[PDB]
């Protein structure tokens, strides 16, 4: 899964490989992470 | 707000006076020699307000 | 949140126009002669953009991460 | 003589200067200026059954909204926003000073922690109720919000 740290909408992006020992950013630790939106691509009816 | 925080608080705290009797009336005349640091137990008004 | 592409009686679009209109207005002109000079003489069109509120621009600041 | 545009002027002041939710913001800040210090004034003193043992209470004051992390160690403080996110609540400390009284000795006061206190937003313990508008949207806050 990967994910992103959130002190604002968008910051730097972070992977579940990156083991801590809580769930923390692991660039300025800040303790809310936000995960990301797949590149599948989806399809959306216009109407 | 503050009327009933009043009464909130005043509820509160004479629970928490009466815990610190209860552990200086049995815990320190009968048992040790207690500070009042570790006798207070201060998550008593927090839980109830 | 942002202007509507066309109006909701007519099929006109209007939102080519909130630009021109809310420059113009803020510069201080009469709104009515602004909006008989862009062209927008139905009442149905003038609704929209006299009613407009611009909210886009403070939620650009509160965007989800996602 | 004061024709409408006057006294419209006069409500807009008063709308101004006092904001909708003055009945919450007066009543919770005369509680945290002298409620706080009143109940624990009429409760004057904590004396036991043991002959010459009693501690009189001093004075309360409290810090600023502040979480602890699981015992970190020292507390860090918070935003409104960071509580609402983590399901914690928006609340500060409160330091009583004790003295503990041996046989009409006094001793040295000692300052304890008794508790935690909700604080209500845009009070007077409310370290958000000062910014100005930038600043209250960096940290998240909707700038019209009244409190
Ligand atoms: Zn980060
Ligand atoms: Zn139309």
């Amino acid at each position: 899964a990967k994910y992103r740290c959130g002190k604002c909408w968008k910051e730097l992006d972070d992977d579940q490989l990156k083991t801590l020992p809580g769930v923390r950013c692991p660039y300025c630790g800040y303790r809310i992470i936000y995960m990301v939106r797949k590149p599948t691509v989806k399809i959306v009816k216009a109407i | 707000a503050g009327d009933l925080f009043t009464s909130l608080f005043r509820v509160a705290f004479k629970a928490f006076v009466k815990d610190l009797v209860y552990q200086l009336e049995k815990s320190k005349v009968r048992g040790r020699r207690l500070s009042l640091t570790a006798l207070v137990r201060a998550d008593i008004i927090t839980e109830r307000i | 949140m942002i202007i509507p592409i066309r109006c909701f009686t007519c099929g006109a679009v209007v939102a080519d126009k909130w630009e021109p209109f809310s420059n113009r207005v803020m510069g201080g002109e009469d709104p009515e002669k602004v909006l008989t000079e862009l062209g927008v003489n139905r009442y149905c069109c003038r609704r929209m953009l006299l009613s407009h509120v611009n909210i886009i621009r403070e939620i650009i600041h509160y965007t989800r991460p996602i | 003589m004061l024709d409408t545009e006057s006294r419209w002027a006069i409500a807009e002041s008063f709308f101004k200067t006092r904001g909708l939710v003055r009945q919450h913001l007066d009543s919770f800040n005369d509680f945290l200026r002298n409620k706080l210090q009143q109940v624990i004034y009429e409760q004057g003193e904590i004396v036991t059954e043991v002959p010459g043992l009693k501690i009189k209470l001093g004075k309360i004051r409290y810090e600023k909204p502040s979480i602890r992390e699981t015992d970190k160690g020292p507390m860090r403080e918070i935003t409104p926003m960071e509580a609402r996110l983590r399901n914690l609540t928006y609340s500060s400390p409160i330091f009583l000073s004790m003295i503990p009284v041996e046989n009409n000795i006094e001793g040295e006061p000692i300052e304890i922690y008794i508790g935690d206190l909700p604080i209500m937003l845009k009070s007077v313990a409310d370290p958000t109720s000062n910014l100005p508008i930038d600043k209250l949207i960096e940290i998240g806050e909707d700038p019209k919000d009244p409190g």
